[PDB]
DNA sequence: ATCTCCAAATATCCCTTGCGGATCGTAGAAAAAGTGTGTCAAACTGCGCTATCAAAGGGAAACTTCAACTGAATTCAGTTGAAGTTTCCCTTTGATAGCGCAGTTTGACACACTTTTTCTACGATCCGCAAGGGATATTTGGAGAT
DNA sequence: ATCTCCAAATATCCCTTGCGGATCGTAGAAAAAGTGTGTCAAACTGCGCTATCAAAGGGAAACTTCAACTGAATTCAGTTGAAGTTTCCCTTTGATAGCGCAGTTTGACACACTTTTTCTACGATCCGCAAGGGATATTTGGAGAT
């Protein structure tokens, strides 16, 4: 079945919560769509690289390692999932 | 004394570090002391983090180290924070910190 | 198949440093990432040093200057000293 | 009926979310988003659930750090309210593009 | 005849953005390098290109830094760059805690 | 020595940077900032020199040092 | 030469030697230096193409570092690829912020 | 003779050749040549570096044109990636033709 | 100044689990010991290039004069985003089963590597000549004044 | 909105020097050949990913109200920039003095390689039990209200 418009599952309250963790007291109504934009770009970049690691391995399943390697490449090393 | 760790006075595994340097194409040849030196450095740094995370566990009335303790440890320490400046500790959260201007007045 | 990990050494060092304190599985996975990570950065820079200087071999000397380049000030001082001390002790036997 | 003044709950939400470490975006929505995006690169991909959990940990870390920078940009401009131009400024100075 | 405040400044911008010549005088910069190297190791010499490298690096770095500082100034509805601007740029760069 | 980096020189840099108006306090900050930059690069450059058992800081030493700080420089032996 | 068998200006033998001396892996396949030499060729072709025009636009028959700077920073993709590189003697793109200009 | 003045080695000739292929009436200053030489080395390393890791990640002992390919895909942005993958795939096709 | 009350913190009980400390049996890897060999430390040498020196003028940095215009402070109101409420969508949770495919296994071998001889591309070195630098004039594009 | 007034742009011409082509010699690439092992293709497999369902309720969406924040408007002391005067040192030029970089030759030794002996560390499995961690109740510190 066709996947569409899923960036809207990244809800307003969920964006509010992350801003809180980041110390933000007041949030303009325009922030929610800017954030979605940015998240999407962030995910496109990491996922593009993870998927390339998957294809290179001749696999159909994206692993924690493809993601960990993908993040490493973008200078965003992650601890907790192998490597 | 049989093991190279035992010889070097070390907990971290000198044989393993030797093998990983050889099978990682860092150079054709690996000198005798390099894995010794390197296992020592690795042991030291883990001791420094465990120490600091250990303290954080105790400050939060806790007995067992979790990722939040490692994260508190790392980012409260000027030097570990720099070394892991570009690193994300899964499940670590962030430091409690609220800028002044946002406090009620 | 065997999954290699630094887990046992990290426990050992943890008992030396905080003898009545445990570590969660996730906390350990993080420790294992950290050890692999720092290892990579050191071996990596050591590799370059040998290349830059037309050498075929990684010696404790490359590790040492790799350490000096990668670790911030105080951490470089102590690690350098723990390093040399272990090599010194290691040659002293056999 | 009792009423907290604007900002009081916002401050206590900050303490609350600064103490905890749980993922703040819902889990299934996030997963649909990743699958949608993967799919635009290659059809027939499957994900280890931890590959997804990893992506979520990285994404929440990134966004949280970005809001800290965004707040610093709002405050720099004598404001208390984060705005798109704050995020834009943060991203520009970070060397993030597109 | 008097140009208004900012008019010559604008002209300067056009001029310096159009050239690629170094803007710190070579010798004062060289002294600074040897002094600093001195604090790290005594009895050291320098290939002349090495100093060059350091100057190219240093100015590219600062120029880039001023672009960023300027944006922060403008973000605050200002036109004048202040230390708070540099401080913010460097923080957002993650050069500073 | 740090004052050899003069007010007019700093202004010139700020201009290439696109800066029209400069607060009087900027010139001191820039000297501070430049010190920290040179310190770090030269720290690394000299580490490479020492390691090569040389007494001369080479262009390569610097290029390597600039590379480690993630500031790759083209035009000197890359 | 392997370069001719592959129709490349870039030296397939050198790239091959250099891949053996860099300790990238225990062994190097036959195709790898060809593919790499080719990519290196295409990329230097790409730069020179835009650099040249910037020599032209600037009324010159010689490419100098400044033209390489203009080529790189005026091209979105090359600007990304050399995001963390400084071209010595390159200067900057002329760029002045709107609000700094007079009405 | 007897004592030989070392021997530097660069890409300057192949670069000059390629400059011909695209700008026959255009030349190149020595400093800009230096920069191009840096560019080739830089890219070379970035690429072989990835390929090496790809081989490690996948428990394999050889760097093939397949690792070079995905290294390029990871390294280069959109359009550059696409063209470089063409230029590279074609040379290999052509190289394996010629015997 | 004092009371009302709301949500986070503290207290109580129950209980699941994931941890550390076992004991286990066992593949795989480290150590041990022998041997082959190439890397690099040393010692001796040449000369490339870094330091330095001494001078002289020309332009840059420093300091000064002034007031335009900027940033900083104050004020205020329309805007807008926070708090709280209500409705009910859709995430979470727990179990199920089917199977797609990740990962382990095994023989056949193409393909890389290694060694030696033969061929030649590319670095070193050389300098004539034109693209570019530098100097002076003349045109053009704008700002500040009235 | 039009007329004087700088400063950068463009036009021109004579010198300068580094492009770029040519000469020559070698080190490195190619050719040919013998050897083996990493990679590949094909067979078999069961962890765990997708898929679903179904009940439960926690959280999102949509709504009203209004407090307070943003930012528009206004004022002005004073910090900058522009232009002039003054003081200071950077840059250029011509070497010569010799530091220390890098070339060359070499054999002692340290590390690679491979085979046999020894034992570390991993995967499987169980246990005491303190540490949590969740459902339920109470007390508590202080925001906001009277
Ligand atoms: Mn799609
Ligand atoms: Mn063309
Ligand atoms: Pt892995
Ligand atoms: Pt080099
Ligand atoms: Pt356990
Ligand atoms: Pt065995
Ligand atoms: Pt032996
Ligand atoms: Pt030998
Ligand atoms: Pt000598
Ligand atoms: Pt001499
Ligand atoms: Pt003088
Ligand atoms: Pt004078
Ligand atoms: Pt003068
Ligand atoms: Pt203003
Ligand atoms: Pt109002
Ligand atoms: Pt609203
Ligand atoms: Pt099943
Ligand atoms: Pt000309
Ligand atoms: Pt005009
Ligand atoms: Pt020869
Ligand atoms: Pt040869
Ligand atoms: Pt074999
Ligand atoms: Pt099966
Ligand atoms: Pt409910
Ligand atoms: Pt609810
Ligand atoms: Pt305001
Ligand atoms: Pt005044
Ligand atoms: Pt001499
Ligand atoms: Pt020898
Ligand atoms: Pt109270
Ligand atoms: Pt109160």
């Amino acid at each position: 079945k066709v996947l569409r418009d899923n960036i809207q599952g990244i809800t307003k309250p969920a964006i509010r919560r992350l801003a809180r963790r980041g110390g933000v007291k007041r949030i303009s109504g325009l922030i929610y769509e800017e954030t979605r934009g940015v998240l999407k770009v962030f995910l496109e970049n990491v996922i593009r690289d993870a998927v390339t690691y998957t294809e290179h391995a001749k696999r159909k399943t994206v692993t924690a390692m493809d993601v960990v390697y993908a993040l490493k490449r973008q200078g965003r090393t992650l601890y907790g999932f192998g490597g | 004394a049989k093991t190279r760790s035992s010889r070097a006075g070390l907990q971290f595994p000198v044989g393993r570090v030797h093998r990983l340097l050889r099978k990682g194409n860092y150079a054709e040849r690996v000198g005798a002391g390099a894995p010794v030196y390197l296992a020592a450095v690795l042991e030291y740094l883990t001791a420094e983090i465990l120490e600091l995370a250990g303290n954080a566990a105790r400050d939060n009335k806790k007995t067992r180290i979790i990722p939040r303790h490692l994260q508190l440890a790392v980012r409260n320490d000027e030097e570990l924070n720099k070394l892991l400046g570009r690193v994300t500790i899964a499940q670590g959260g962030v430091l409690p910190n609220i800028q002044s201007v946002l406090l009620p007045k | 198949t065997r999954k290699e990990s630094y887990a046992i050494y990290v426990y050992k060092v943890l008992k030396q440093v905080h003898p009545d304190t445990g570590i969660s599985s996730k906390a350990m996975s993080i420790m294992n990432s950290f050890v692999n990570d720092v290892f990579e950065r050191i071996a990596g820079e050591a590799s370059r040093l040998a290349h830059y200087n037309k050498r075929s071999t990684i010696t404790s000397r490359e590790i040492q200057t790799a350490v000096r380049l990668l670790l911030p000030g105080e951490l470089a001082k102590h690690a350098v000293s723990e390093g040399t001390k272990a090599v010194t002790k290691y040659t002293s036997a056999k | 009926p009792h009423r907290y003044r604007p900002g009081t709950v916002a401050l206590r939400e900050i303490r609350r979310y600064q103490k905890s470490t749980e993922l703040l975006i819902r889990k299934l929505p996030f997963q649909r988003l990743v699958r949608e995006i993967a799919q635009d690169f290659k059809t027939d991909l499957r994900f280890q659930s931890s590959a997804v959990m990893a992506l979520q940990e990285a994404s929440e870390a990134y966004l949280v750090a970005l809001f800290e920078d965004t707040n610093l940009c709002a405050i720099h401009a004598k404001r208390v309210t984060i705005m798109p131009k704050d995020i834009q400024l943060a991203r520009r100075i970070r060397g993030e593009r597109a």
